[PDB]
């Protein structure tokens, strides 16, 4: 036996290291077999497309177009106010802005107890 | 002759202009062009003054 | 008087001629390669002379020749620092450079676009040498941002392979990250 | 101007494996019964000028017998010159 | 580069070449129209080792959907001359 | 050069040493700078003198504009907006000539620190105790207005910072 | 990479590429050529011990630790041929390879220069339009009903007839344009 | 896209697409120029933990 | 004053009365001679202003924005040249009075030495801006883009008003030049905190706000190339200008009261930026990295020092320069794809060399290269906020990081690789597209010469 | 290293610490306690503006082997005597340091011993 | 320790020297995790080069 090479999102799975295409049944062939026809109905009517003398411009994809849309013009319709998304949207868009405000705020009341006690030593600081 | 007017049309001219331009404008223009303040060793005359640096202390010389 | 800023200026001054003349004929032909060459080794043997000076007599300058804006105390002029790093760095890197388009003019002798490879060498030539003698922050910052371009630029020089201009922008995103501390 | 001047291949019963390591993979190989079917092919990688070879020492010390001499020579130049 | 313009006459006598110097075949039974499988009684390894020579020998790699289906050297030259855009 | 004034941009006397040649051997230097002298000064320099006496043949002055003095901030009303006026724009002149004096000592530190060499902590004290004055003076002035500034909010600064010196002057003699 | 795919793999076409990467990699491992022959022949062996093996079960089961094992020691680093999908020259002169139906959009003054090519050409495109009208209607007839099953094209059949979706495959730009 | 076929002949080689196939919520994640996730010699726990 | 604002008017006639096929030639002749007699305008003086009457004055905050906006006209007229080929005579002289009326609205904004004449031309930019955007745009989703670029306007500037006049009803008056000299502290109360939110939410709208952000995508993609180039350019630093203008009334109130401003313009730079990395539309990138680089502008504007300032005069004409050279680039791309989607048309560089020189370009000045004014701003800015805390110097840092990442990744993704196969109809690059990239480039590396020229009233 | 050694795994008072060093006075072991000579004074070392860490008492060999530098140029191999005499110079000031070292570490054990025979006196 | 530089620089040499002419026997053994890491760089550019940029662009999304 060799040590096992354990598969992770960033780092997939081989190809060949698969359980699954080492059992093969009439149901995943025919599930294959389906699979290339489509492909290659695709294909082919792409190729008519491209070949085509008489063409011009753009052969429009409706793929592209479908993820396009679904990416931008489908996200709020389909929006449902859920307790992860209103979660979510509260932290990753409140957070950061109290975050760094405090940040900021006590840095500068530092900065100001600092120059009011005048231990500051801002010799030659005269470009503001 | 390739050299000869290559060594003309791009080292000449361009030194001419530069040096003109730095002798006549640059340098009009105080602390624009500041140099070292050249090293004074012992025994050395200075050109302006005319006048010696004393020389060392006379350490005891052995190897 | 004192030729030392003359030459060190010309030096720099005759390595943007050929940059110049990019527009010209002369760009069309084959005679580019071996022109940019000429003036990389005439530059090298012009800046030669400089260094003999500092040799003999250890002589440094600082040439602030042009002023740009003024933000209130605070001036702003094109100045350049000639001193031991300058004019011991210019000849080596002028001498390599050299050699490199020497050797250039060999290795990309099936490249239909050699002249302009030529012109890229130059102009990152140019940048390194306005960063190497840069006597104030904002003209090193200058020079420190065209050599990270030119050598994206140069990085990504077959753009139909993937993975030249991966690298391309691997070196920006790090040198990004270098500019943030600088 | 091009390199069209019609190179012909050499013989292809050149290349035996006598007198080259493959012979002495053929024999470990004899020792289990196998056979390499491709040994001739890369015979021509120890046949010509690739046939001797130099150690790393040797690469090292390439120019250093010239070298020895030239520097011997200008030993007993500056010898006999000093010494007057 | 300064690479030759090999042409189809070199490619065939490289790929003959190389046929020749594999001891598993008799070199005068061999022909640019001889078959691997039959015509010469080589296994399937034998002809994927034939790929590696052919391989080896031209500095290209042949992708194994391609190679898989080549079974004379006639059609090894001219799958060669496809992808090198061979004139001649 | 008489361009500029020696005393607001002042200069040690430049002492340079003697040429001490120790060998018979010729140095590529002053060669060098004999040919560069020869190819290059000497065709600049005509060209100079040409210019010179074409400038010479067409000869005309311009001047420096002079100001009047003007009731500052202190001397105006509360709401009459033209006295209000000059001294802001009084001010503002006062303002860049200060901004001036400070880039003028700069430039002496600047020039201080290059020319000295290796010795400019020690032979550049002089030009950093003056550029020390002159920056607190100036940050004293003009230090935190902001923008929008004004000779109003220029005074209220100081009127505020010589109350606090005159209590702190008081408490001190009252200690 | 120019024929058409399969639906899937058989049994044989998975152990002939197991071989062909393993005879790969153990090169990659031995840089010498004796002892990569030597490593060679010891895996050809290694290989044709099961060759006549019957159990498909049994068969499944080779082959896969034969896999793994191979994971195990595929040598991280492994050569490749400059011009191949990892190799340092994949993509190089894919800047320099232009479409032909740029040329149609040339200046008459670029087109003065040349014109045997142009004409050569206008033959070109006269026969691609003659022959696309024959090739529709030779795909049409000639393809199953419900779709194509797979990705493979018919050759011609008549005697003026050219392949059907042959103008892109035959005017590729070049290996090496410039 | 790093990890698919690079013999298949697809319609935009360079992105290994093919026309009418459908695409990936994050096509413009995997682009070969940006974050790939073929697999690796050594498994990810172990580069990590070895880095690490 | 009234020698630029004549002439503008003048153009309405000129365009109304021109033949069939002059009205171009002509509108352009005329709009590059009124922007050469704007430049005039350009020699200020370190005092007060230029005070040409009772109702304008001009300032070096005022100069450059209106050597800018009069400089646009010409290439708008130039980019829309060409999608308005099909279109009746009639209709291309209303876009053209569409055009002509933004200008002479624009120029007498920026002057407006009162603050209500000053509300009322801001406002009246609107109705031009409206109706090219809902009348030529291509898509359907135009109409919507506009209610959403009016609204949000109006719902910052109607506040405004109000807040305007009680002013004139307290003060006396609204006069710029008054209104500075006797100026008075803001005490610290809740009725001045309503008033500083009235006088600032208006141009905090129109920069746009990253939190208020949302009208910009919607217009700038749905409106055509003259419409995205005027909102892109101009536009956005009317609140610049306005909030320059009016924060001197609001202090000391604006220490306080900025701090949530500035969190959310120092986050949301950062947030567009990352958006940018992930966007498929061209149009939509351009205008999120102008929201990004507003949102610094509006920190400059914040922090209120001198160097503050200047850099946000700087940032703003070079953005505005910038912007509108990115999306002149996007539309020459879009006129023959007709797409508008990045990934489609690939490997222009090898199609187009010039234009990807042009592409090239506009990049490295987007991505604040130096010495471009774009850096200068950018520096600038920087500095003054890291005089303001030293740890905002962590967000710039990663918003130039960013900024270059997706810069450069548009540049790509467009310009390099393998072109698209089925793409056959690129044709040659026009000399009118190649001049208009000109145009926009020169300036800005004309103007790193003199970067004084661009500084603004603090310089 | 042998000190390295010696303190890191040994005790650390019998060796000193680089840092204070030296911790006793001068004049503690012997007391005519000479005084250092020094050859160029502040003028002339300021003009020849040489280095701040240059600045030692080796310096006026340094002046010299400059001088030499400036003087014969061309030939750059021409004064070799100067540049052996500082190197001797600076040779006698690293051995008068490693002495002022050993010095110390003698006066810091003894120092010590003495301690310790104090102690067992009192014990007993 | 003059001459460390130097036998440092010929150690190396020696030993180097020796472990590449191991590769001429005809042995074969599978490699270790020092060279599987000093061969992956570290496995510092995998990690880092897939595990921020990702968990960058898909939150930027
Ligand atoms: C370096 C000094 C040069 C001084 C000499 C004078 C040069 C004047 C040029 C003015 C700007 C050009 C106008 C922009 C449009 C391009 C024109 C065009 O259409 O090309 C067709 C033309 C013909 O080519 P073609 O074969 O027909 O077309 C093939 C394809 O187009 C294929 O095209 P391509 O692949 O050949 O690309 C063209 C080329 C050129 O195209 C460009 O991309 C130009 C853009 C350059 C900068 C990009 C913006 C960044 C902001 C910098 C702003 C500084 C401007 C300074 C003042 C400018 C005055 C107008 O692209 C590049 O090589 C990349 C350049 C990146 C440079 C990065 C370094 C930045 C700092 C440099 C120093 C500046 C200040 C120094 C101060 C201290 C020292 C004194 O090509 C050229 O002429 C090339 C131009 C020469 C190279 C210029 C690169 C640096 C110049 C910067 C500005 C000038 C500096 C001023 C003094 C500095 C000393
Ligand atoms: C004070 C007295 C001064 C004198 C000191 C003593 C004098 C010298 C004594 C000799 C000492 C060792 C010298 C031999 C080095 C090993 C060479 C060797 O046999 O390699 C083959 C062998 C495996 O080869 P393979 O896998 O079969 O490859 C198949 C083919 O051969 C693949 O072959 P290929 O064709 O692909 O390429 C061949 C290549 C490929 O070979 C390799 O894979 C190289 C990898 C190992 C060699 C690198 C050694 C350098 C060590 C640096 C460590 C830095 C700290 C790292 C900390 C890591 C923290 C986890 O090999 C080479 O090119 C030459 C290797 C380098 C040797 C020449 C220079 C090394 C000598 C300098 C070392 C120290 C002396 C300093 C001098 C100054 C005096 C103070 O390598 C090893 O077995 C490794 C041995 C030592 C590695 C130590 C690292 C182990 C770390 C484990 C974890 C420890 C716990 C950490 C806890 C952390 C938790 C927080
Ligand atoms: C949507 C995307 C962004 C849009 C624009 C957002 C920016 C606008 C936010 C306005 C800034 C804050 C408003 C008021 C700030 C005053 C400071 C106050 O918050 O701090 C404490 C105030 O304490 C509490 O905050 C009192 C107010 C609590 C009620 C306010 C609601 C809090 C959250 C509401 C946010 C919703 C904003 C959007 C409305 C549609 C200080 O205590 P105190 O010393 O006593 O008060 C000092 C002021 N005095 C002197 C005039 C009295
Ligand atoms: C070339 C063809 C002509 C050849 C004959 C002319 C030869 C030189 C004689 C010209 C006369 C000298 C001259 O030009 O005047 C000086 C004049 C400056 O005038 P000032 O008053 O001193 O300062 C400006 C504020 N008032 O100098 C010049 O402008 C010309 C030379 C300037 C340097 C060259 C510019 C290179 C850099 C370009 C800008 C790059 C961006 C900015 C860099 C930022 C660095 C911090
Ligand atoms: C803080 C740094 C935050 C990192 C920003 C993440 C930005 C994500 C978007 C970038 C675009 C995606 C991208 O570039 O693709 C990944 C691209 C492809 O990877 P390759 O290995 O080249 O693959 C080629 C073979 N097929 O790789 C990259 O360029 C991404 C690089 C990301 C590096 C992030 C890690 C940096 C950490 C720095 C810490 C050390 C600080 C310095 C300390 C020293 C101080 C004295
Ligand atoms: C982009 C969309 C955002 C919309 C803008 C919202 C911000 C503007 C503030 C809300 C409206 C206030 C207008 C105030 C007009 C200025 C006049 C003024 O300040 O005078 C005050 C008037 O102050 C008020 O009356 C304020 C009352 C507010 C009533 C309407 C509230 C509207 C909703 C407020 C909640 C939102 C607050 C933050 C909004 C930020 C934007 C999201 C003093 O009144 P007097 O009685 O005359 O003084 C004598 C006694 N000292
Ligand atoms: C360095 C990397 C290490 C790699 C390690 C790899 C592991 C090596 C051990 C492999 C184990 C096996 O043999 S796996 C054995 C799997 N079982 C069979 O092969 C049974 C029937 N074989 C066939 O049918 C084949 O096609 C065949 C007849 C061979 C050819 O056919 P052709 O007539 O059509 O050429």
């Amino acid at each position: 036996s060799f040590p096992k090479y354990k598969p992770s999102r960033l780092a997939t799975l081989p190809a060949t290291l698969d359980p699954a295409e080492y059992d093969i049944s009439p149901e995943t062939r025919k599930a294959q077999a389906e699979r290339l026809a489509i492909r290659s109905r695709l294909k082919r009517e792409y190729l008519l497309q491209y070949n085509d003398p008489n063409r011009l411009g753009v052969i429009e994809d409706p793929a592209l177009i479908r993820w396009t849309y679904a990416r931008s013009a489908n996200i709020y319709p389909n929006f449902r106010p859920t307790p992860k998304t209103s979660l979510l949207g509260a932290l990753f868009g409140i957070g950061p802005l109290f975050f760094w405000y405090y940040v900021f705020k006590t840095d500068r009341d530092k900065k100001e107890k600092l120059i009011q006690e005048g231990k500051l030593d801002q010799t030659f600081n005269i470009s503001y | 002759y390739r050299h000869s007017i290559f060594a003309v049309t791009h080292v000449l001219i361009p030194v001419w202009i530069i040096h003109y331009y730095l002798k006549y404008h640059v340098t009009a223009k105080p602390y624009t062009v500041v140099e070292r303040k050249p090293r004074i060793f012992p025994g050395d005359t200075i050109l302006e003054t005319g006048e010696v640096i004393p020389l060392m202390k006379e350490f005891p010389d052995q190897h | 008087m004192n030729p030392f800023a003359s030459l060190t200026l010309t030096t720099l001054t005759i390595l943007t001629i050929p940059i110049m003349m990019s527009n010209s004929n002369i760009y069309k032909t084959n005679l580019y390669p071996n022109y940019v060459k000429t003036t990389v080794s005439y530059a090298f043997t012009l800046s030669l002379v400089p260094l003999l000076m500092f040799m003999h007599t250890g002589q440094e300058m600082i040439i602030s020749n042009w002023h740009w804006m003024t933000l209130q105390t605070v001036e702003l002029s094109l100045s350049f620092k000639m001193d031991y790093f300058s004019v011991m760095f210019i000849p080596v890197a002028l001498f390599v450079t050299w050699s490199i388009m020497e050797f250039s003019m060999w290795y990309m002798h099936s490249d239909p676009f050699i002249n302009r490879f030529f012109k890229y060498l130059l102009l990152f030539l140019i940048t390194m040498m306005i960063l190497v003698t840069a006597n104030n922050l904002f003209q090193l910052f200058i020079g420190w941002e065209g050599v990270g371009i030119m050598s994206f630029l140069l990085i990504g020089w077959w753009h139909g392979r993937t993975d030249a201009n991966t690298a391309a922008l691997q070196a920006i995103l790090y040198n990004r990250i270098g500019d943030i501390g600088f | 101007e091009h390199g069209h001047s019609k190179m012909e291949l050499p013989d292809y019963k050149q290349w035996k494996i006598e007198g080259t390591p493959l012979e002495t993979v053929q024999e470990k190989l004899a020792a289990r019964g196998l056979r390499d079917p491709w040994g001739r092919n890369e015979a021509w990688r120890y046949s010509g000028g690739f046939a001797n070879n130099v150690s790393f020492v040797g690469a090292l010390l390439k120019g250093f017998k010239w070298g020895f001499a030239a520097f011997v020579v200008a030993v007993g130049a500056e010898y006999y010159l000093e010494s007057q | 580069s300064d690479a030759p313009p090999l042409t189809l006459e070199a490619i065939k006598d490289r790929v003959l070449y190389v046929l020749k110097l594999y001891d598993k075949i008799d070199p005068e039974k061999l022909s640019v129209n001889s078959h691997f499988m039959k015509d010469l009684g080589l296994d399937s390894l034998d002809q994927v080792e034939i790929i590696m020579a052919m391989e080896d020998e031209f500095g290209f790699e042949i992708p194994d959907i391609d190679a898989e289906k080549l079974m004379c050297p006639q059609e090894i030259v001219d799958y060669i001359a496809d992808k090198k855009d061979v004139y001649e | 050069p008489d361009s500029w004034d020696k005393d607001v941009y002042p200069e040690p006397p430049r002492r340079t040493p003697a040429p001490a040649p120790q060998t018979s051997l010729p140095n590529p230097v002053t060669y060098l700078t004999k040919i560069f002298d020869l190819l290059v000064d000497r065709p600049v320099t005509l060209a100079r003198e040409f210019i010179e006496q074409q400038h010479a043949k067409n000869r005309y002055y311009y001047y420096h504009r002079e100001f009047r003095r003007v009731p500052d901030i202190t001397e105006c009303e509360e709401k009459d907006i033209l006295c209000m006026f000059e001294a802001e724009m009084q001010w503002r002149r006062d303002y860049k000539v200060d901004q001036e004096i400070v880039n003028i000592i700069q430039e002496r530190l600047k020039a201080c620190q290059q020319r000295e060499g290796e010795s400019y902590r020690q032979n550049c004290a002089k030009e950093l105790e003056q550029f020390t004055q002159v920056s607190k003076a100036f940050q004293d002035r003009y230090s935190d207005l902001g923008a929008h500034y004004s000779a109003r909010k220029c005074l209220a600064k100081q009127k505020q910072r010589m109350l606090a010196e005159r209590k702190a002057a008081k408490e001190a003699a009252a200690a | 990479a120019f024929s058409a795919p399969a639906a899937y793999l058989t049994h044989q076409q998975k152990v002939l590429r197991l071989y062909k990467r393993a005879l790969r990699h153990l090169e990659s491992w031995c840089v010498h050529r004796d002892k990569y022959r030597y490593f060679a022949c010891l895996m050809r062996a290694r290989f044709d011990e099961h060759k006549n093996e019957k159990d498909m079960v049994k068969a499944t089961q080779l082959l896969r630790q034969a896999e793994e094992e191979f994971w195990y020691g595929q040598h991280p680093q492994p050569y490749i041929f400059p011009e191949s999908p990892g190799g340092t020259s994949y993509e190089r002169y894919e800047c320099y390879k232009v479409p032909e139906w740029c040329l149609d959009d040339w200046h008459p003054s670029e087109k003065a220069m040349y014109p045997d090519y142009f004409a050569k050409r206008e033959q070109w495109k006269r026969l691609r339009r003659e022959s696309w009208e024959r090739e529709v209607k030779q795909l049409q007839e000639e393809t199953p009903p419900g779709g194509p099953r797979t990705e493979a094209l018919p050759p011609a059949r008549k005697e003026g007839d050219l392949p059907p979706l042959w103008w892109h495959i035959v005017t590729r730009p070049r290996e090496r344009p410039m | 896209q790093q990890e698919r076929d690079p013999w298949y002949d697809w319609d935009h080689p360079d992105l290994r697409l093919n026309w009418g196939e459908p695409i990936h919520w994050d096509l413009d994640m995997y682009i070969r120029n940006r974050v790939d996730t073929s697999p690796t010699p050594v498994s990810w726990n172990t580069m990590c933990k070895h880095l690490f | 004053m009234l020698k630029i604002i004549i002439p503008t008017t003048m153009l309405l006639p000129m365009t109304w009365m021109s033949k069939h096929n002059m009205i171009w030639i002509n509108a352009t002749v005329h709009s590059l001679l009124i922007s050469l007699i704007s430049l005039s305008l350009l020699n200020q003086l370190g005092e007060n202003s230029l005070n040409f009457s009772l109702t304008f004055f001009s300032d070096s905050l005022s100069a450059p924005l209106l050597v800018l906006t009069t400089w646009l006209l010409p290439l708008m007229l130039m980019a829309s040249q060409s999608h308005l080929s099909k279109e009746t005579t009639t209709r291309k002289k209303l876009y053209i009075t569409m055009l002509i009326l933004l200008q002479l609205f624009l120029i007498m904004t920026f002057t407006a030495t009162e603050l209500i004449l000053f509300y009322i031309l801001f406002e009246a930019t609107l109705v031009p801006t409206l109706i090219i955007i809902t009348r030529w745009g291509n898509q359907t989703e135009r109409l919507n883009a506009g209610l959403y670029f009016l609204f949000y306007t109006l719902a910052g500037s109607l506040p405004l008003l109000v807040a305007l006049v009680y002013i004139q009803n307290t003060t006396g008056s609204l006069n710029f030049l008054i209104i500075h000299y006797w100026s008075h502290p803001l005490s610290n109360s809740w009725s001045n905190i309503f008033m500083w939110l009235a006088c600032i939410m208006a141009f905090m709208v129109k920069m746009p706000l990253y939190g208020l952000h949302l009208w910009l995508p919607k217009a700038h993609v749905e409106a055509p190339i003259a419409g995205s180039m005027v909102l892109a350019a101009v536009l956005l630093k009317l609140g610049g200008y306005g909030m320059m203008r009016i924060t001197t009334i609001l202090n000391p109130l604006t220490n306080y009261m900025a701090y949530p401003f500035l969190m959310l313009s120092m986050w949301g730079m950062i947030m567009t930026s990352s958006i940018c990395l992930r966007q498929t539309d061209l149009k939509s990138l351009i205008a999120y990295s102008s929201v990004s680089h507003m949102a610094l502008v509006i920190v400059a504007i914040m922090i209120q020092t001198p160097w503050s300032f200047m850099g946000a005069t700087a940032l703003m004409i070079a953005h505005g320069l910038t912007s509108s050279m990115l999306f002149c680039l996007a539309n020459t791309n879009y006129e023959r794809v007709h797409s508008r989607t990045m990934i489609l048309a690939r490997g222009l560089q090898t199609l187009l060399p010039l234009m990807a020189t042009w592409w090239l370009v506009a990049s490295l000045t987007n991505l604040a290269l130096p010495p471009s004014i774009n850096l200068i701003g950018e520096l600038f800015i920087i500095t003054a906020s890291f005089s303001w805390s030293n740890i905002t110097i962590i967000l710039m840092g990663m918003n130039m990081m960013i900024t270059a990442l997706y810069s450069l990744y548009m540049l790509i993704t467009t310009q390099r690789g393998k072109y698209t196969h089925h793409i056959n109809n690129i044709k040659p690059s026009f000399t009118r597209e190649n001049a208009l990239m000109a145009l926009h480039i020169l300036p800005l590396l004309l103007l790193t010469l003199n970067p004084k020229m661009i500084l603004g009233p603090l310089y | 290293g042998a000190h390295l050694a010696r303190r890191y795994l040994g005790d650390a008072s019998k060796e000193p610490d680089p840092l204070r060093m030296p911790t006793f006075p001068p004049d503690y072991g012997f007391p005519e306690r000479k005084e250092r000579e020094m050859v160029a004074t502040q003028q002339e070392m300021n003009d020849a503006q040489l280095m701040l860490q240059q600045r030692d008492y080796c310096a006026h060999y340094l002046i010299q082997l400059l001088k030499c530098k400036r003087d014969s140029f061309p030939n750059f191999l021409a004064c070799k005597h100067e540049q052996h005499d500082w190197d001797y110079c600076e040779h006698l000031d690293y051995v008068k340091r490693m002495k002022e070292f050993e010095r110390e570490r003698r006066l810091l054990q003894r120092k010590k011993r003495r301690e310790q025979r104090e102690a067992e006196m009192a014990r007993g | 320790m003059k001459m460390t530089a130097l036998i440092v620089t010929i150690m190396g040499f020696m030993l180097a020297l020796e472990l590449n002419n191991t590769t001429y026997y005809l042995k074969f053994k599978y490699p270790s995790q020092t060279y599987k890491f000093s061969n992956m760089l570290g496995y510092y550019p995998s990690i880092m080069h897939r595990l921020p940029t990702y968990h960058n662009l898909s939150m930027s999304q």
